[PDB]
């Protein structure tokens, strides 16, 4: 089969700027016909994909036009002039000169904002869950940016690695921001074995940690 | 308007099969190409079938061919996706897509809102919900976060909201990843703290699926 190849992530860029995502076919896409059969989706976070380019350059009914598609016949281009809000969600190229139709793996356009440092807050199990044999200690790092960030948990002073799920949201539709949550997963018997429980959030905005801890006495 | 309504998904086990709809309204159906293109759970789009207009034409993808049969019924304006021998990798949402293939014509131009279809054989489990509540020895600052973490569900279909709904602007829902083959999530709320222990903050999980509604009322320690 023919394959799309794209970028994972588009470099963030703020809203009325401009920002071109490439596309790469396996093979021409360039018909003899005159055509390169190269397409252009947009889905928006929780939408369905929506027609942006046909045949590379023609723009779909009701696209606006800071949208511009182009290309020679293997690499293709998307181009947004001037980038509106509502234009963040996943950039899907698909060719359609050969059955199977097959598709770019997506780039993901978010937007830029100023850095921000995240606000951490830790939990510890609640006695409902330890009513069950089990101990999550929580610890919730929300509203930063850019979404890089790196946690760290200590039992006891000491490193503890596995047992750790983290969680990160998409980028808020309000003010731009990552969060994330961090979910240490004990046992109740290891859990009560020991006293102190940190996580220590590592985020470009800062070369010291923001530390959170509780003791449970 | 042009719509394109997908029905048929749900929880099916492996092996087993399902037949999806696209019904149709609001532009001349018969004279359409349609496809359907899937989407995995976190993953990118692809194609699956096409039937052309006319249904003189048909195309599968290598993964569905042999399994599923694409088929269309014009007087009724609607898309079949008859799937059998189902397997793990078939969890998707499946979209509709019509397409018109003419001199100058724009195909692919509209998709449906898609259906979910979800292959295993786990079984429906309802969620325990936690509260996450500051610790005896936290400092009290401006504001506090509270939290509820919702653990060991299946499907993963679970909504989380606070007191009722009054409290969403500083909601944060963090997305379900599995653990020991079950689903677990977390939802975070920002208030001012002195609102909160003076007002009560409650979260509501809904878990249809399982058709189980838990409120935990979040308490001081």
């Amino acid at each position: 089969d023919i394959v799309m190849t794209q970028a994972t992530s588009s470099v963030p860029v703020t809203p009325g700027e401009s920002v071109s995502i490439s596309c790469r076919s396996s093979k021409s896409l360039l018909h003899s016909n005159g055509n390169t059969y190269l397409y252009w989706f947009l889905q928006r976070p929780g939408q369905s994909p929506q027609l942006l380019i046909y045949r590379m350059s023609n723009l779909a009914s009701g696209v606006p036009d800071r949208f511009s598609g182009s290309g020679s016949g293997t690499a293709f281009t998307l181009t947004i002039s001037r980038l509106e809000a509502e234009d963040v969600g996943v950039y899907y190229c698909m060719q359609h000169l050969e059955y199977p139709l097959t598709f770019g793996a997506g780039t993901k356009l978010e937007l830029k904002r100023a850095d921000a440092a995240p606000t951490v807050s830790i939990f510890p199990p609640s006695s409902e869950q330890l009513t069950s044999g089990g101990a999550s200690v929580v610890c919730f790092l929300n509203n930063f940016y850019p979404k890089d960030i790196n946690v760290k948990w200590k039992i006891d002073g000491s490193e503890r690695q596995n047992g750790v799920l983290n969680s990160w949201t998409d980028q808020d539709s309000k003010d731009s921001t990552y969060s994330m949550s961090s979910t240490l997963t004990l046992t109740k018997d290891e859990y009560e074995r020991h006293n102190s429980y940190t996580c220590e959030a590592t985020h470009k905005t800062s070369t010291s940690p923001i530390v959170k801890s509780f003791n449970r006495n | 308007d042009v719509q394109l309504v997908e029905s048929g998904g749900g929880l099916v086990q492996p092996g087993g099969s399902r037949k999806l709809s696209c019904s149709a309204s609001g532009f001349a159906f018969s004279s359409f190409g349609m496809h359907w293109v899937r989407q995995a759970p976190e993953k990118g789009l692809e194609w699956v079938a096409y039937i052309s207009s006319g249904s003189g034409t048909i195309y599968y993808a290598d993964t569905v061919k042999g399994r599923f049969t694409i088929s269309r019924d014009d007087p009724k304006n609607t898309l079949f996706l008859q799937m059998t021998s189902l397997r793990s990798e078939d969890t998707a949402m499946y979209y509709c897509v019509r397409s018109i293939y003419y001199y100058g014509s724009s195909p692919f131009d509209f998709w449906g809102q898609g259906t979910t279809l979800t292959v295993s054989s786990a079984k429906t489990t309802p969620p325990s919900v936690y509260p996450l509540a500051p610790g005896c020895g936290d400092t009290t600052g401006s504001s506090v976060t509270l939290g509820c973490l919702v653990k060991g569900y299946f499907p993963e279909s679970v909504t989380v909201t606070w007191n009722s709904g009054s409290l969403s602007s500083s909601v944060h829902t963090f997305p379900a990843l599995l653990q020991s083959g079950l689903y677990t999530m977390s939802s975070s709320v920002t208030v001012p703290s002195s609102t909160w222990p003076s007002q009560t903050v409650t979260c509501s999980v809904a878990h249809p699926a399982s058709s189980t509604t838990v409120d935990k009322k979040l308490e001081p320690s």
